[PDB]
């Protein structure tokens, strides 16, 4: 249909198959395949349990990648348990996306910027760190030594500082693997992305199986204002 | 570097200096705690300015000791250090972690991290200092280091200094 | 020639319309790279000698570089009466950015100067030139006689005529931001199929522009 | 996207797809689950019936022409209805 | 982390609430005290603090 | 690249507030983030793989035509235009001998371009601006 | 098969914890599985988003 | 929007929406929200 569903179909799939494991892939894979899906059809596709389903929804609506709805509707025979439908909301899971990745790299660059500085002295009895600004009253009157202040122990250079190389090829090895994910923001953000719900991603539905036991018709209330 | 300020000093006179000249008595009981005295409000206050006259309040009976106590203000120069300032020095001690220049009242320590990779320490020859491919440093040689920080407790102020920016070092 | 092109490339990226002299252009270009207005002068007999002496056989990835060329001599050697606006963009209805570049005769005189000094006497003629005293001031020339004939007729051979309102009395225009209004495209269609249905043999309609033709034409056909 | 839509026929799941390009037009409703394949020939339709947007359940049906065969459609979006 | 039901999740923050609560002050109008291993109630903070023999 | 930090990978869409910053040394394409992270301790090498020219932090600047080649002639201009500031009055009028001594300046600044003959040259150069 | 299969990014496995064993099978329609480092990972989930209105 | 009658239940609070009743618990996160997006000057009317 719309390329532009094609290609956010492609970030969730490779940001799930990057930063996620393989369940998470699985459960993305199956709402992003079928738009809208309840707790009883993922049981019924995928064959989960729910214990297992616990952390994966759990770590899905931490990241904001996947849509809870708390519609229940009127069955036949009128057991009306309270169905949730998982859906995605892509302006949300775009967004959530862009601003994970933001700081991601912001964080790796205060690392960088935090190991910029000189190595410091480290105490290993006391485990204390010392900085280079705070181990200039520490000193003895022999000049040989920095002698720590509980202790009185022979400090020790840390090896922190020297590790800016390699955060800064952590830095490379990030950037060109997440070249993809900009590359098409780069088109998401020339586009215009439409605010779809529950009501929208309606209108894409794949079934799931024959018999579905949540209804996927909305039923409107009266004197709801939320 | 060097500031003219104008401070305020709260003296525990004790009731034993309740002399007549008790005035004399409190001047140099204010100039025992002040000159060379480190402060991290104001920096090492070093001599004060305008003896002849010194605006002595009214002292304050404590209302458990019976001492009085002072507020003396009076005019000193004071020498507080800031991170970003130049200062020229002289070496008084050197090791291998690196060597304390005396600017002023304060031993600025510039550390083995904050000089140019040229400079080795060597501990054989006599003094113990650093030695480069261009120039050395020994005690009692002169020497200009930028201020890259400085740390005021209540009593005592620290400096770190640098050379390895261009145009300092050894005039 | 290749950084007075990369000049004029760092000259293209603007936020807002630039409209200044030539001699500020010269002024600015000097300090910001060192080019006299002399080499300039002689840019484009520069460059075509050099094409000429490397007998090159295919030029057609030159000829842009000709206008360049063109651009040397032309900012260079006037100073008066000429503008350059520097546009950020080229159309108003693009998304992108097309920045462009327009170096501007302002005054008409400048061209049809050698005209009038070289030759001793001209006739200028139009069918429907007027006023007449309008030429003389926007081209700097003097006339010996100025005269516009009336022609005679037995009969009124043509009829000028000027329609103000419509059939309904609505006053009617072409102003560029009025070509979207319903019912001055109702009175010019009724004027159009009225005169087509009474015209003998052929019509010429003539049109402000060629935009405002395309919409009134979609408006008709819709 | 007009010419194919999940349904519920017979209260099994599916999907609708016109098979317009072929002479005559057929509706084919394809099982999710593979069951059961059912094309309706559509050169013997007599009437349809539509549910209007004040409707609760949204439910379509055919009626064709000689006992006249009924088909009995249930969309779950209202537009693509 | 590991996931849970909004049963279980409901539940253990009103525990957490309560534990804060019970803290804070154990004498709540319609709400159980905090009871210890003895079986004294637990002296919270407010039963250390009001009454005659607190702080004040 | 065009758009991207080769340093410090960083693109644009990420970070909007990168700058152009080059060596007017070596002239390798390079950010402001990566100025202030590595020439802010002291000088170094330059970066770039293939690159170890020592370069300060405070020569650095902008490139105003934005290609790297006419930013070293026109900065090879202001290097040697400075002192080479003859005009036709200090030729008292002599066309011919200013239009040699504009050929030979062009020549000796196409020389510092290309680096063919940089020796010679800049000793000239230096011999030059001392009188 | 389904073992050489995975490890080939062409499709997705669901195997126990217990022990690797494939017991279903899904198509991988994206891309590679392994295309971030685990140390990535980590500083992935070490990260939170903020809420709705604060973006 | 309709602001719902909100009521004390032992240590939470619930919230009646106005039926043209859903109840519902009001999550602390929520108020924590709320207060954030409170402005200065209207708890300073407030008097806080
Ligand atoms: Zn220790
Ligand atoms: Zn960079
Ligand atoms: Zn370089």
């Amino acid at each position: 249909d719309r390329p532009i569903d094609d290609i956010v179909k492609n970030l969730l799939k490779f940001v799930v198959r990057g930063f996620y494991g393989g369940s998470f892939v699985l459960v993305l894979d199956a709402i992003l395949f079928h738009s809208v899906l309840a707790e009883d059809d993922l049981k019924q596709l995928l064959s989960i349990n729910k214990t297992e389903l616990g952390p994966l929804i759990a770590r899905l609506r931490s990241d904001r990648l996947i849509s809870i709805h708390k519609q229940r509707e009127y069955p036949p025979n009128s057991k009306s348990v309270e169905r949730v439908y998982y859906y995605v909301k892509y302006p949300h899971a775009i967004d959530a996306i862009k601003w994970k990745v933001h700081q991601v790299v912001q964080r790796l660059k205060d690392d960088l910027d935090k190991n910029s500085e000189p190595n410091g002295y480290m105490c290993p009895i006391c485990l204390t760190k010392y900085t280079q600004l705070e181990a200039v009253q520490l000193l003895n009157f022999d000049r040989t030594e920095f002698l720590c202040s509980l202790c009185d122990e022979p400090l020790v250079e840390d090896d922190s500082g020297k590790k800016n190389k390699e955060k800064q090829d952590k830095l490379n090895r990030l950037m060109d693997q997440i070249q993809p994910i900009i590359d098409s923001l780069k088109k998401i953000d020339d586009s215009r992305i439409e605010e779809n719900t529950f009501e929208i991603a309606l209108a894409r539905l794949i079934p799931p199986q024959n018999q579905s036991h949540a209804a996927y018709t909305y039923n409107p209330k009266k004197g709801s204002t939320m | 570097m060097f500031f003219i300020k104008d401070l305020s000093l709260n003296i525990t006179l004790h009731p034993s200096f309740f002399g007549p000249r008790m005035k004399q008595y409190l001047k140099t009981k204010l100039l025992e705690e002040v000159e060379g005295s480190c402060t991290g409000k104001f920096g090492y206050i070093l001599c004060v300015l305008d003896y002849d006259n010194i605006d002595i309040q009214r002292g304050r009976i404590l209302p458990t000791d019976g001492s009085a106590e002072f507020n003396v203000k009076y005019r000193a120069v004071v020498f507080k250090p800031f991170k970003g300032e130049v200062v020229d020095g002289t070496v008084v001690s050197c090791s291998q972690h690196g060597f304390e220049v005396q600017v002023g009242p304060m031993k600025v320590f510039v550390t083995k991290h904050l000089m140019p990779q040229d400079l080795t320490f060597n501990a054989g020859s006599n003094p113990p200092s650093y030695q480069s491919s261009e120039d050395v440093i020994t005690i009692k040689s002169r020497i200009r280091v930028k201020i890259e920080g400085c740390i005021s407790q209540v009593s005592s102020i620290h400096a770190i200094g640098s050379i390895k920016e261009d145009y300092l070092g050894a005039i | 020639l290749k950084r007075l092109i990369e000049y004029l490339k760092t000259r293209m990226k603007v936020l807002h319309v630039i409209s200044e002299t030539p001699k500020s252009f010269l002024q600015h270009l000097k300090q910001l790279t060192f080019i006299e207005r002399k080499p300039l002068r002689f840019c484009s007999e520069r460059l075509s000698l050099l094409v000429r002496t490397l007998e090159v056989t295919e030029v057609e990835d030159f000829t842009a570089l000709k206008d360049i060329a063109t651009f040397a001599t032309l900012i260079s050697t006037y100073e008066e009466g000429f503008l350059l606006i520097i546009e950020p963009y080229e159309i108003e209805n693009a998304a992108v950015p097309n920045p462009i570049m327009r170096f501007t005769c302002l005054d008409a005189s400048i061209a049809i100067k050698p005209v009038f000094e070289r030759f001793s006497s001209v006739i200028i003629t139009s069918g429907t030139i007027s006023p007449l005293d309008m030429y003389p001031r926007m081209l700097n020339f003097k006339t010996v006689l100025q005269k516009s004939y009336a022609m005679t007729l037995a009969k009124k051979s043509f009829l000028p005529m000027i329609i103000t309102k419509g059939s309904d009395q609505v006053a009617i225009s072409s102003r560029f931001e009025i070509r979207n209004d319903p019912s001055i495209v109702r009175n010019y269609g009724s004027m159009l199929v009225e005169f087509a249905k009474i015209t003998p043999d052929g019509m010429v309609v003539f049109f402000p522009s060629y935009l405002y033709m395309e919409s009134i034409v979609s408006m008709w056909q819709t | 996207m007009s010419h194919s839509g999940a349904a519920i026929f017979e209260k099994v799941s599916g999907i609708i797809a016109i098979n317009e390009d072929v002479s005559p037009a057929e509706l084919t409703w394809r099982s999710t689950d593979g069951d059961k394949v059912h094309t309706v020939v559509l050169s013997t339709i007599d009437k349809l019936q539509a549910t209007p947007a004040s409707s609760e359940k949204m439910m379509l049906r055919l009626i064709g022409k000689v006992k006249p065969q009924r088909h009995m459609f249930s969309f779950n979006n209202r537009t693509v209805m | 982390h590991n996931g849970a039901p909004h049963h279980a999740i409901e539940e253990a923050e009103s525990l957490l609430q309560f534990h804060v609560a019970t803290y804070m002050d154990n004498d709540i109008a319609g709400q159980p005290q905090a009871l210890q291993k003895s079986g004294r109630p637990v002296k919270s903070i407010r039963a250390r603090l009001k009454g005659k023999e607190g702080r004040i | 690249n065009k758009d991207m930090c080769p340093i410090c990978k960083t693109d644009r869409y990420l970070s909007p507030d990168v700058k152009f910053l080059v060596n007017p040394e070596c002239y390798h394409r390079i950010c402001e983030s990566c100025v202030d992270r590595i020439f802010s301790l002291g000088p170094a090498q330059c970066p770039y793989k293939g690159c170890d020219k020592i370069l300060r932090k405070n020569k650095f600047k902008t490139q105003i035509f934005d290609d790297v080649e006419v930013e070293k002639e026109v900065d090879i201009r202001k290097r040697v235009f400075n002192v080479f500031n003859k005009t036709i009055d200090d030729f008292n009028g002599d066309l011919v001998e200013y239009n040699k001594y504009l050929e030979e300046v062009e020549d000796i600044i196409y020389k510092l371009d290309h680096g063919i003959d940089v020796a010679k040259t800049e000793e000239k150069l230096r011999t030059y601006e001392e009188l | 098969t389904i073992n050489q299969l995975e490890e080939d990014s062409k499709i997705l496995v669901l195997r126990t914890k217990k022990d690797k064993t494939p017991r279903y099978v899904w198509y991988n329609s994206g891309g590679n599985l392994k295309c971030i480092d685990e140390e990535f990972v980590k500083m992935w989930e070490n990260v939170q988003l903020p809420q709705f209105a604060e973006l | 929007n309709t602001q719902p009658t909100i009521r004390k239940d032992g240590l939470k609070l619930v919230g009646s929406w106005k039926k043209d009743p859903e109840l519902r618990v009001l999550s602390t996160e929520e108020i924590l929200n709320i207060f954030k997006h409170i402005s200065v000057k209207d708890f300073t009317s407030l008097g806080f």
